[PDB]
This record gives C-alpha cells, sequence and structure tokens, in this order.
RNA sequence: ACAUACGACCAUACCCACUGGAAAACUCGGGAUCCCGUCCGCUCUCCCAUAGAUAAGCCAGUGAGGGCCAGACUAGUAGUUGGGUCGGUGACGACCAGCGAAUCCCUGGUGUUGUAUGUU
RNA sequence: AGGUGUCCUAAGGGGGGCUCAUGGAGAACAGAAAUCUCCAGUAGAACAAAAGGGUAAAAGUCCCCUUGAUUUUGAUUUUCAGUGUGAAUACAAACCAUGAAAGUGUGGCCUAUCGAUCCUUUAGUCCCUCGAAAUUUGAGGCUAGAGGUGCCAGAAAAGUUACCACAGGGAUAACUGGCUUGUGGCGGCCAAGCGUUCAUAGCGACGUCGCUUUUUGAUCCUUCGAUGUCGGCUCUUCCUAUCAUACCGAAGCAGAAUUCGGUAAGCGUUGGAUUGUUCACCCACUAAUAGGGAACGUGAGCUGGGUUUAGACCGUCGUGAGACA
RNA sequence: AGACUAAUCGAACCAUCUAGUAGCUGGUUACCGCCGAAGUUUCCCUCAGGAUAGCAGUGUUGUUCUUCAGUUUUAUGAGGUAAAGCGAAUGAUUAGGGACCAUUCUCAAACUUUAAAUAUGUAAGAAGCCCUUGUUACUUAAUUGAACGUGGGCAUUCGAAUGUACCAACACUAGUGGGCCAUUUUUGGUAAGCAGAACUGGCGAUGCGGGAUGAACCG
RNA sequence: AGGUUUUGCGCGAGUGUUUGGGUGUAAAACCCGCACGCGUAAUGAAAGUGAACGUAGGUGAGAGCUUCGGCGCAUCAUCGA
C-alpha cells in the first residue's frame, strides 16, 4: 500500500518471545546441513543479516546450495497462477531441520527392517499406513462399575 | 469521475482455470549459482569418472 | 445437469493429412490396413507420422543417417520424410534406406554405392511389421522460426529484426553502458 | 562531510596492483569543448528561422549533488573516480572530531 | 463453494441422485462429513445392495458405461481379484473385501429417480431435525425403496 | 500502435504515394515493340553486323576484379598498335574509347 | 556418588533470609625484580603453594518465602467453521454437524545430563 | 498517528576493558540539580534523525589500530511483467584492515534516505577509427562515474471568454422524483423541581424512545440527440398534527374570559401599506383569520417583477483581457 | 453596438489542399454445429484510451504401463486474529484501609504474560534405501568427508485414502481492462437502494418452477 | 507494399525463368543465361579474428527395433569441448 517495504508487518513475526530473548543457543551453530535437507525457515530477529523476506518465513524447502555460514533453499512461491521456484540465500540462523522428513527417515529404515525380517521368517507383512478403522465388537463388563443415570439441570440457580 | 480502485475478486477463480501447476523438476538439478570452489570441483570429479569408467570397459583398468 | 468442466473435448492430434496428394492418400490406406491388422507398434507410428504436416517431418541428411547407423548395419533405415544429401559426406557406405522422399543428388549416391533407395509402400512389401528396422526423425527444432519461439527478458532468442549491424538493437537493454543489460 | 586528504586504496595501475597512498582531491566538471559533435550539431540546428529547436530545462528539485573524489597515486601517477553520497557542506580539510571536549558559546 | 464442489468429484457424486458405495475408515469420514450439506448416507443391508446392483448397476469398461446383463463383463474386468459372476461382485461389497476398491469403481456411479412419496416438507436440513442430510443410520434402506 | 512481438515496420509509405505509382503492364508490348524496331535497324544495317566490336576490360573492384567483361571501345594505345587509324576503325564496326588507359602489357 | 575443566537444555537452575559442609579440588590467600597495566599491584599481570581459613565465593538442607514449572478447576464456558423459507421489530439468540480456549482461587515439585581428570 | 529528499573519516571496520536509566545511604562550601564512595538496579538507558523490532563481559560507553565507504564481473531476494530503478543477501578471485587466534569487515544494527535515452565532462583503455599513404594537433569510439528530470519508468509551457464554437457525457454538478433523517418539525416514557401547601389542573429539567418528508443537508439511481428553470394570478381536490363552527370530558372552572383533551376534515379560514419576494411586519375587519400536499400542483393557462445571454454604470479585485449568490 | 461588409461576421463568400484529424457518437448485411470470457496485475501528460500479464479459441506435437489433485488422513512447522488479562509489563481508571504497602471497580485499532476456530508450508520413497568400492584441482591431521558413480541386494503389496468425467508442452491470436449483488468479517459516516475492502457464491452472459409483481432470493 | 505464425505444394545446400534475350497460334504459352536476392558463420564500436581431445563427448529419461544382451531417433534436463 502506502508503505511497501521490506520488514512491513514483522512486528511480530520477526520479534522474539517474551523470555526467550538475548543470547542465541549455539545448537544453531553446530547443526550439520547436507544438499537435498527439509528445513523449516524461522527468521530470527537478533541477527539482521542475512534474512528471508517475510512471505518465506515459516515456509519449508529443500537445501541446493551450502556456503560457510548459509545455505541456498528451492522454496516454491505462488504467484497468481503459478508457482515459481525460488533460491533463497539463508543463514543457519534463521533455519532448523524438519522433524517431519526425519519422522519419515526412521520409517523407511523401519520398512527395510520389517520386510527384511519378514522375508526370512516367511510370512508377508503390510508396509502401508492404514488409517483408523471402525471400531469392532467388544463387550462390556459392568461388574465394578454400573451405569450412572443423568438427567438435563434445571436452569434453577440464575447467578 | 470516480471508479473502483482494486479488486481481487475473481482472481481466485482465474488462477484455478487451468490449476496452479509447479515446475517439473529433472532428475539433475543446474549446478550454476552453486559455490564456485564446489563447482569447479565437481567439473573435475566428473572428467575423472568416466575416464575410470572407459578404461575399466576398455580393458586397461579392472576396478571400475 | 451433471458437474462436468469439459463437454465434447477433441482430440488434439491429427487424424487425416491435410495433403490432397492422391499418391499419399494411397498411402495411407496401406498403412491403416496394416496398423489395424498387425501387431505391430512399428506401423501404427509410421501410421501417424505420415498425417504429420511438413514442419513435423524435418529433413535428413545421409550423414545422420550414416552417424545413427553403427553398429545397426544390416537394418533397414526408416524415414517418414525427405533424405537430403550431404556435401560433406565423401563417401557413403552400403545403405538400406525407406524414405517418402529422396534428393535427385540423395538418390543417386545411395545407390552408386550399392544400396537401396526404396519408398515405404516398398518397405511395407518386405517388412509388414518393421522386422530389422531403424525408425529415425530429422532435427526438429532445427528450424529458423524456433529461435524466436519464446524471445523475452534473460531468454537469449533470436529477436525479430530486419537487418544485422551495431544499430537497431544495440544501445539500451543491450548493454550497461546504455541503461541496463536486458 | 570531512574527507582526508590521504588514504590507502587499491591501485590497478598495472604495476602496482595493490594498495598504495593516494591524493585525494575533489572532482571539478571541466568545461567546455566548443568542437565536440553535439556542440557542431545543436549549432546548425540553432542557426536559421526556425527558433528554439531543444528542450530548456526549467524544473528543479535536487538541492544537491554527488560528490565525486578525484584519488591520484604516489607511485603510478594515476587516478582513480570514488563518487560519494549527497550533501551540503563538503570538506577535504580533515579537522579531525574531538569527543568529551566542552562546549564553547 | 470450492471445496465442497472438489469432494463431491473425488466421491463421483457428479450429479443429483447419484449413488456410490464407500468403505468408510477415517479419511473418507472425513470428507464425507464436509459434504453433508449436500448428501444423504447411511448403512446399506443386503437387499439394498443386491436390488442395486441388479437394477441399476452398470460397469466401467474402457470408459464406457455397460449394462451387466451376464457375467461375462465382471469375469474379463474383475477377473483378477476372484471377481467372476454377479454374486461374487455382490459379495465384495456387502461384505468389505480386499478388491472392494477395484470393485467399487468399477462400478459406474448409480443414476437413482427421485423417491416415490418423498422426501418431506423440508428437505435440505439435517435427518435429526427433520430434514434429509446427514446420516440416517440405517434407514437408507427405506429411502433406496424409494428411489430404486 | 505495436501490438505484439512484431518486426519493426519500415513501410515509407507517408508521401502521398499513390500519386506515383508506376504499374508495368506494357511489359509484353514493350518487349515486341523492342524486338520491331532492332528488326528495322537489322535491315537497314545489312550486311553490317548489328553492333560494333569491343574489348576485354578487368572489373574495376576488390570483389569483381577477378572476372573479366566488355568495355566500351578499344584504347588508343590498342588500336596503334593494331595498326588501325582512329578515325577509321568506327567506319568499320570497331569501337574506340579515347579516354580509356593501359597500365599494363598483359 | 562428590569435586574440577569444558559444555548441552538455559529459573524445577533465579532473588531473599537461616543453618551445615569428612577426602580432594575450587577459593579467599602471601610478595611486587622481571612480563604487564592502573590516580591507586583495587582490577589485570607476574612470583610463592610454605603460613592461615572455611568468614566469604561454591555446595547442600530449611522457609505453609517471592518467582518459575506442571496439574486440576474455570469449562464443554468464552469464541469460532458449515446449515435451515430457524426465533426475534431489532440488538442478538437457540438448535443441527464439528472444533474448542484464557484468568482468579487450589494442589504438587525446586534441575537433568555429556566428555575428560581425580577424590577417600 | 507519523516520516524522507538529510547527517556521519566517524556516527564505517577490527580488537580490548567496563555497564546503563534510576533509587537508597554517606562527604566542606554544596542546597531539589555540581563532584566523590558503596549497595541495589533485565535494560525501565543508548544506539544521527518517524515508528516498529534487536542488543548487556554488547550492537551501549571509553581506549588502541585502520580505510572492506577498494578492484572484477557474475548468482539470488523485495516491489515484479518475475522488465527497469532503488535497496538487500550469500559466495568466488585479488589487494588490504584488525586480533594472540578462531574469525570479522564489499559503509551506517534491520525496515526510507532517490534517477533512463540524447548531450557535456572526467577516469581507464601502453587500446581502435578519420576509409589514396605517413606524422602531429583535433574529432569520433569502447568500459566506469558525474551533471537531472520531485508530474520522481523522466514535455520545454501564463491567463480570460457574460462574444463564443465542436465531439461527447446523465461515467458528472445545477430543478423534480427515489433511499436516509443528522438538521428542521411533531409526538411519547421517567419524574428533580415550578405551581399559596401539592411531581403529574397546567408545565416539566437531567436523561431517553419514536414518527413525518411541508426545512436544509448527505448521496448521484433516472434525465445532457433538453421533463421549460422562482413567484404571483386562476382553479380543483386531498391530508390532519383542529384556528373557527357541532357535541362532550378536565381545571389552580363561582360568573364572564381562558387553558388542556375526545369524536369529528361536513363547512369556512378575509381587505390592504412595503418588498419580485417565500417569509416577515404592521392597519382593519372577522366565528376564525390553522398547518400542508398534488413533478417545491398549475408558462402549447397568463404575466415576466426576479432569476437567467448579448448593451451600459458604479464599488472592490486584476498590470491587463476581465471577475464578483 | 464587436456594429456593418448581398437574409452570412468575435474575421464574408467561392474552389482546391480534402475522403483534413477525431482516445468521441451512430451504424456495421444468410443458417446451423462446437468451444466460450473480462472489468484484474505493472507502466504510461495515465483516469472515456493504450502496451503488458491474466481469463478464451484454434492449430498442433511428446505420447497415450503419460501423471497429478481448489480433497481427506498421518507426521511435523509458522502465525498473534476472536476470546482472555490487568491482585502481570505499558497506558487509562473507582474506592476505601495500614504505614509506599496489601486490596478493590472498569478498559485498550496503533497494549500484553496467554491464546483458539477457519485458513496455511512440507513430507508420505525406484530420481528411493543398504553393502563394498572408484573419480576430484573442493574439504579433512588423515583414503577423513562432500558430490557424482561402477558392481551387487530389495519388485510391483514400490511403503496412506479417494479420484484420474483435468496427461504435458508449444505456436498464433480474439475479446476484456466502466462492473454490480448477497451470506460471513470489516472501514468512513447519524444514516443511505451511500462510499471503500477480505473469502466464496451469483447477475453481466441465463432461460425454467416458486417468492402475486422484481438481474441477484429459494429449487 | 513489407513482415510474422500456421496449412498445402516443388526443389533441396541450395533455391528463385518472366530486369532482359529467343520464340510464338502474339499482352498467353514455351525456352535461355550472366549477375543478383535470401541461405550456407559468427562475433566485436572497430582494427580484426573466426568454430572436432574424443565413434561430434559423458550422465538421466526416451518412441521404436532387438540376435532378449542390448542398441536407442526426435526432444528435455545436466556436466563438458
Ligand atoms: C538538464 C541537463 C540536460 C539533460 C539532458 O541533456 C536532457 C536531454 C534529454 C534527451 O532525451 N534529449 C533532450 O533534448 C535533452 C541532462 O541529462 C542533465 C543531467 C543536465
Ligand atoms: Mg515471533
Ligand atoms: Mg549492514
Ligand atoms: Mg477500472
Ligand atoms: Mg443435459
Ligand atoms: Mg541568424
Ligand atoms: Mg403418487
Ligand atoms: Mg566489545
Ligand atoms: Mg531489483
Ligand atoms: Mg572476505
Ligand atoms: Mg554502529
Ligand atoms: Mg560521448
Ligand atoms: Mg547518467
Ligand atoms: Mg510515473
Ligand atoms: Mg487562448
Ligand atoms: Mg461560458
Ligand atoms: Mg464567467
Ligand atoms: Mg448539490
Ligand atoms: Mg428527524
Ligand atoms: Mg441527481
Ligand atoms: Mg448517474
Ligand atoms: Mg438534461
Ligand atoms: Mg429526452
Ligand atoms: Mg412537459
Ligand atoms: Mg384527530
Ligand atoms: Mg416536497
Ligand atoms: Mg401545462
Ligand atoms: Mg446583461
Ligand atoms: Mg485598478
Ligand atoms: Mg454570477
Ligand atoms: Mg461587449
Ligand atoms: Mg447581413
Ligand atoms: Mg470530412
Ligand atoms: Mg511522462
Ligand atoms: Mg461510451
Ligand atoms: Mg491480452
Ligand atoms: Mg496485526
Ligand atoms: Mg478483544
Ligand atoms: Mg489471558
Ligand atoms: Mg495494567
Ligand atoms: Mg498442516
Ligand atoms: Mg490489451
Ligand atoms: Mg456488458
Ligand atoms: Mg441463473
Ligand atoms: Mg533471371
Ligand atoms: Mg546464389
Ligand atoms: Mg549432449
Amino acid at each position: 500500500g502506502h508503505a511497501a517495504g521490506l520488514r512491513a508487518g514483522t512486528r511480530y513475526a520477526f520479534s522474539r518471545n517474551f523470555r526467550e530473548k538475548g543470547m542465541i543457543r549455539l545448537s544453531t551453530y553446530l547443526k550439520q546441513y547436507k544438499v537435498g535437507d527439509i528445513v523449516d525457515i524461522k527468521v530470527n530477529g537478533a541477527v539482521q543479516k542475512g534474512m528471508a523476506h517475510k512471505v518465506y518465513h515459516g515456509k519449508t524447502g529443500v537445501i541446493y546450495n551450502v556456503t560457510k555460514s548459509a545455505v541456498g533453499i528451492i522454496i516454491y512461491k505462488k504467484v497468481k497462477h503459478r508457482y515459481i521456484e525460488k533460491r533463497i540465500n539463508v543463514r543457519i540462523e534463521h533455519i532448523q531441520p524438519s522433524r517431519s522428513r526425519d519422522d519419515f527417515l526412521r520409517r523407511v529404515k523401519q520398512n527395510a527392517e520389517l520386510k527384511k525380517q519378514a522375508k526370512a521368517e516367511g510370512k508377508p507383512v503390510q508396509l502401508k499406513r492404514q488409517a483408523l478403522l471402525p471400531r469392532e465388537a467388544r463387550t462390556i463388563s459392568v461388574v465394578d462399575n454400573k451405569p450412572e443415570t443423568v438427567a438435563p439441570v434445571a436452569y434453577e440457580t440464575t447467578i | 469521475a470516480k471508479s473502483k480502485n482494486s479488486s481481487q475478486h475473481n482472481q481466485s477463480r482465474k488462477a484455478h482455470r487451468n490449476g496452479i501447476k509447479k515446475p517439473k523438476t529433472s532428475r539433475y538439478p543446474s549446478l550454476k549459482g552453486t559455490d564456485p570452489k564446489f563447482r569447479r570441483n565437481h567439473r573435475h570429479a566428473l572428467h575423472g569418472t568416466a575416464k575410470a569408467l572407459k578404461e575399466f570397459k576398455e580393458g586397461k583398468r579392472e576396478t571400475a | 445437469g451433471i458437474d462436468l468442466r469439459k463437454h465434447h473435448e477433441r482430440s488434439t492430434h491429427r487424424k487425416a493429412p491435410k495433403s490432397d496428394n492422391v499418391y499419399l492418400k494411397l498411402l495411407v490406406k496401406l498403412y491403416r490396413f496394416l496398423a489395424r491388422r498387425t501387431d505391430s507398434a512399428f506401423n501404427k507410428v509410421v501410421l501417424r507420422r505420415l498425417f504429420m504436416s511438413r514442419i513435423n517431418r524435418p529433413p535428413m541428411s545421409i550423414s545422420r543417417i550414416v552417424a545413427n547407423l553403427k553398429g545397426n548395419e544390416k537394418k533397414t533405415v526408416v524415414v517418414v520424410g525427405t533424405v537430403t544429401d550431404d556435401n560433406r559426406l565423401l563417401t557413403v557406405p552400403k545403405v538400406s534406406v525407406a524414405a517418402l522422399r529422396f534428393t535427385a543428388t540423395a538418390r543417386a549416391r545411395i545407390e552408386a554405392a550399392g544400396g537401396q533407395a526404396i519408398t515405404l509402400d516398398q518397405l511395407a512389401l518386405e517388412k509388414p511389421t518393421g522386422a530389422n528396422t531403424l525408425l529415425l526423425r530429422g532435427p526438429k527444432n532445427a528450424r529458423e522460426a524456433v529461435k524466436h519461439f519464446g524471445f523475452g527478458p534473460h531468454k537469449h532468442k533470436k529477436p525479430y529484426v530486419a537487418s544485422k549491424g551495431r544499430k537497431f538493437e544495440k544501445a539500451r537493454g543491450r548493454r550497461r553502458s546504455k541503461g541496463f543489460k536486458v | 562531510v570531512n574527507v582526508p586528504k590521504t588514504r590507502k586504496t587499491y591501485c590497478a595501475g598495472r604495476s602496482c596492483g595493490k594498495h598504495t597512498l593516494h591524493k585525494v582531491t575533489q572532482y571539478k566538471a571541466g568545461k567546455a569543448s566548443a568542437f565536440a559533435q553535439g556542440k557542431r550539431r545543436y549549432d546548425r540546428k540553432q542557426s536559421g528561422y526556425g527558433g528554439q529547436t531543444k528542450p530548456v530545462f526549467h524544473k528543479k528539485a535536487k538541492t544537491t549533488k554527488k560528490v565525486v573524489l578525484r584519488l591520484e597515486c604516489s607511485v603510478c601517477k594515476q587516478k582513480k573516480q570514488l563518487p560519494l553520497k549527497r550533501c551540503k557542506h563538503f570538506e577535504l580539510g580533515g579537522d579531525k572530531k574531538t569527543k568529551g571536549a566542552a562546549l564553547v558559546f | 463453494p470450492p471445496k465442497p464442489r472438489k469432494i463431491l468429484q473425488l466421491l463421483r457424486l457428479l450429479q443429483i441422485n447419484n449413488g456410490v458405495f464407500v468403505r468408510v475408515t477415517k479419511a473418507t469420514a472425513e470428507m464425507i462429513k464436509i459434504v453433508e450439506p449436500w448428501v444423504a448416507y447411511g448403512y446399506p443391508n443386503l437387499k439394498s445392495v443386491k436390488e442395486l446392483i441388479y437394477k441399476r448397476g452398470y460397469g466401467k469398461v474402457n470408459k464406457q458405461r455397460v449394462a451387466l446383463t451376464d457375467n461375462s463383463i465382471i469375469e474379463e474386468n474383475l477377473g483378477k481379484y476372484g471377481i467372476i459372476c454377479m454374486e461374487d461382485l455382490i459379495h465384495e461389497i456387502y461384505t468389505v473385501g480386499p478388491n472392494f476398491k477395484q470393485a467399487s469403481n468399477f462400478l459406474w456411479p448409480f443414476k437413482l429417480s427421485n423417491p416415490t412419496g418423498g422426501f418431506r416438507t423440508r428437505k435440505f436440513k439435517h435427518f435429526i431435525e427433520g430434514g434429509d442430510l446427514g446420516n440416517r443410520e440405517e434407514h437408507i434402506n427405506a429411502l433406496i425403496r424409494q428411489m430404486n | 500502435a505495436i501490438k505484439h512481438n512484431q518486426q519493426i515496420p519500415n513501410n515509407h509509405f507517408r508521401k502521398d504515394w499513390q500519386r506515383r505509382v508506376r504499374c508495368h503492364f506494357d511489359q509484353a508490348g514493350k518487349k515486341a515493340s523492342r524486338r520491331v524496331a532492332r528488326q528495322a535497324k537489322a535491315a537497314a544495317l545489312a550486311p553490317r553486323p548489328v553492333d560494333k566490336l569491343r574489348p576485354i576490360v578487368r572489373c574495376p573492384t576488390i570483389k569483381y576484379n577477378r572476372r573479366t567483361r566488355l568495355g566500351r571501345g578499344f584504347s588508343l594505345a590498342e588500336l596503334k598498335a593494331a595498326g588501325i587509324p582512329k578515325l577509321v576503325a568506327p567506319t568499320i564496326g570497331i569501337s574506340v574509347d579515347p579516354r580509356r588507359a593501359n597500365l599494363s602489357e598483359e
């Protein structure tokens, strides 16, 4: 609109939480990123060098280039009627590995273990995840707890 | 004569008429724009690997 | 009413040649029968290429035939198009080429080398299914017009300029000394 | 804006190719050859009965000019230009600032 | 709206009085909850499944709507999964079998008629509040008789 | 009024060109009349040849000097060497060119 | 298990007050030629490791301590997505299919852990 | 609700030491404010300049050394057509700065602080051209800056027309109509007080709920190939929120006069001086001299006083042509 | 008097340049079949117009074990709105009490310790995973790593559901660039059949049954 | 008239007779050839220079063919020369 520069509307997005501002934990610098990793961008306002625009804050992408203290990220930006490849140079201070990819990577390793174990044992196993299924028949015992009869309560109390 | 200033009405319906398509990615992404040190070395790494495969296929090498 | 997004959508591919060539009509009739009454996927492709226009059947040279014919010798080269002669090829080996057209120079040199310069109706006689055939296509994107398609900033395409010189498109948007570069 | 008379910067003089001490002055636009091709062409167009033939800039918005420094190498003896930002009251005197000094009324 | 439009396309309900069979686990349950203002659903019984397929059951053969008048169509299309007759097809639908996805997708969506006698004064309300939309649990059989 | 990816026009048609359009419908008629004129000239000139003898000259630029063509007339140096008076050659069908000069013996 | 050096999470670890601390370590400590830096050997720097001390730092325990952390209640409440030719003059509200918070009062807890070297 | 067209050789770069605003206690002049000491002090200070983020052995403050505010072109981001301009990010190759070092530095902690073609000028190119040949001036070229377009993707630009003209617009004003009712007008609810005492005979403040379209606003839906634009005269009819007349209720109704209210619009509601006047203000009569509507009823019904072309005068304004609810 | 100068005068009449220019008004000629919009982005002495991109048609081609999705599930992020809070920071604010302290009533578009619903990014594999080993001028103290591979092993249960009644790309070009209405949210205004926005659906471009009647309402 | 994209056609590293000449049943038809236009080489402001390390390269996909082990057109992506 009237003012359309960078950092416009980032009063809360680029700030820091109430009691965790000040010094930046050093575990961020000790994480190691390879090409092909999937990372989440979360701009830290305490470091004003090498930020990413507010559109990419909270987005996720694939690392494509690794340089000294920053990495390149390929992010698909929706621009009206199409998506556009966007290559973002963002410092390792503004990113973190995505746990969704890690959860997938523990699953792909696990699927190999069950398939290897099943083939050696000699029975087939299911690898695909299955959504929640309708409940089967079950019997409920009332030997300890019996049903409690509850009825709607009167308006009674005005306050 | 004043007019209507802006409108995002009908802009989402216009976009989805031909879908919002992501561009297709090939197996080998472009290495232009990567680190120059890595990029120069990768040129030599591929050149040597091609030579090694050629020698192994021809017969001068038996390690591939 | 039914919730459909498209109605009466037509096939995007040509189903019959636009040519009024009576001889080409006979050729299509032969390959309509062959493609229908045989399990040869080669016949279907040859039938489809007979429909195509002239920009989709670029000419091929004997040199490009020779380049691809190794070690595919003892196979019949099939080109649905025109086979042209190459001056830069000093000698022509013995080849078997079946094509819609042969230039007079190309037909003479192939036959002089001791090879076969046959048509597609002759090909359907001894090879009704493309038993030992090499189906080859000319360079599609080698046309001058394709050099202009998709012109835009940072596209490295050929502009529509009526002359070549230091003028007419060399100053602004072509070098940083005059404004900017593209 | 205060700039020192000397500064050590890169000299691309084909003989130094490194940081050398430079003499810093202020670039004044020279003027003006009367036989420049633009001046010859303009004079002939103006001559005759047409009147005034080319635009004359009347408006004005800028109150400043970018200061361009001429840096002269102490060894190669070749020059180098280095523009600055827009400013008023530029000086090369180099009367250094004093911190913690008493104000004078 | 666009989101309910997409779900009705994914459930193959492109017309009014169009019926499909759906196995509910969790993903299909959350899809149907969105499009409740447009659909009525329930739990069919053996007669409902059997009479639907015999009378209004057509197959999807080479993207064509082909009437199931003899077992040859079912054998030549669903034969790979052990379904070779109408009874096999009906059994795979009523009892949710391993090849329910292929059997259900083989059936063209059922093109039912308007109910005879129905529906009621206000049709586009939830079945709980005197309407038709939503989950009439076991009452879909009475509706199917009217519409089939 | 440029609208698309066009080539910028160069049509010099802004000077009331329609008054000076020359259409050559008499191309066939002029050719027939030229042949009639040629036949009349040959009949009057018989038995002399209808044209005159001309020398071989080399074309005058680096692009065309590789080729020779017919010149206007024989130079005075050529005529004197051949043993023909300058004012006799025109009477016997030889073209004379006093302006031309010979810088080479070949 | 305890101590020390370097850490990780960065208050369950912080702030105030009281009490206690075997072995070793940490510390306070003694001196000002050289290195070094100050208005001042206060800090920093260098030398001593003998003398003295757990007074302080440090650690531990205590406090119906302040705070912090977690739970319960608040509450199926506030709010909100979709629906009706629902109610109401209206402001607004109920219902159907779903999602679903946050205070005040109340209760419990008061660091966990890694590498390396040692400890009676 | 505010800001920019600037400012800085440091307020840029590196390194080291320290902790700020404030409060308490204490010391000669000295006090509420001078300087010195201790304790507490999560930033409540400072960071050129608006505001918002950010920062504590610092990004603040003091000290030491410097010019990375340099050279070479590329890749990427924001505005985006994924064009330009501005600004920004991450690398690479030099030459440097700082520190013991890891490292950091390509101007200002981050978000604004700015500019094409042509032309001129400067720096560099030991460079290329002046086309019959050669030298030297001169001129033209290539790469990078500057000179500026603030209407800031960049024309070189004063008025008046009441003498006026054309193409159009109801995309757009002036007159009716349409929605709205602030404003105007009218009507209710409560009850502090006024009324000799007594809230409610008659009023009713502070509040608050409405109705009408007879005022004026607001808007711009219809009309710009035109709906003749004020008032008056004449004439008809309609509304009630009733001035008079009919019949009644109430009174701070003894009579007379008067005030409030109910049914009720059947029937009336004037003659004049001044003003074009609507309105107003007087004189006089009268039972009374009520309020409104019908395209602000009514110009192929009138009149033309005003308004509302062209002539002319005055005052103010303008150098002037000319302007003036 | 801008008066008169052949019914012509704030510059006569006649012929020509001349078919002067017009982003403005009007008109624009048979039938059927198929597909079928926009009043939006950026720039413009731009605001009654253009260029540009978007929406559309046609012609194709690679192909036709083509691939994906206005969708749900599972896993995992971002946000600072509704609500809530003030015996918590900032700001506003009522009252008493004890010697500033402990309390008390009411608030915040440009306040906040907290914090939803709806929407929103990514992943759910063959371009994948494991073992050995090869190349390099990059990196490491280092044949340690990084990137790309040879040779082996995992098979169509190849690693959620549903659908595929949308495979992908290209060329050329039209019209459009005045919009309007409604549920929900929301700004200026006393309000408006007022002016201006967000998502979605409609009318324009659309007939049909109902709302007597009506561009938007219901079916 | 000059462009551009697409369709049909002829020739094809060439292509185009018709400025002109010969001839003619006479503004037709037929024949002829030199130059020239476009293309075959680009890039620089210019002086100028001027396109193979290699089966005209490697990797992945790829219709089709297959002697079933493989070869793989066009085209796209990528690393090179
Ligand atoms: C104002 C002055 C002149 C200006 C320039 O000569 C104006 C030109 C622009 C061009 O398009 N042709 C025009 O006729 C004049 C230049 O750029 C400025 C820095 C300094
Ligand atoms: Mg945040
Ligand atoms: Mg910076
Ligand atoms: Mg508009
Ligand atoms: Mg139909
Ligand atoms: Mg003169
Ligand atoms: Mg009946
Ligand atoms: Mg520091
Ligand atoms: Mg930019
Ligand atoms: Mg550096
Ligand atoms: Mg600073
Ligand atoms: Mg110049
Ligand atoms: Mg400039
Ligand atoms: Mg502009
Ligand atoms: Mg004028
Ligand atoms: Mg006028
Ligand atoms: Mg006027
Ligand atoms: Mg008005
Ligand atoms: Mg009112
Ligand atoms: Mg109006
Ligand atoms: Mg209007
Ligand atoms: Mg009008
Ligand atoms: Mg009219
Ligand atoms: Mg009228
Ligand atoms: Mg009444
Ligand atoms: Mg009125
Ligand atoms: Mg009348
Ligand atoms: Mg007058
Ligand atoms: Mg005067
Ligand atoms: Mg006036
Ligand atoms: Mg006058
Ligand atoms: Mg007259
Ligand atoms: Mg005319
Ligand atoms: Mg302009
Ligand atoms: Mg119009
Ligand atoms: Mg367009
Ligand atoms: Mg906000
Ligand atoms: Mg709130
Ligand atoms: Mg709260
Ligand atoms: Mg507060
Ligand atoms: Mg999610
Ligand atoms: Mg357009
Ligand atoms: Mg229209
Ligand atoms: Mg409709
Ligand atoms: Mg010729
Ligand atoms: Mg030629
Ligand atoms: Mg290649």
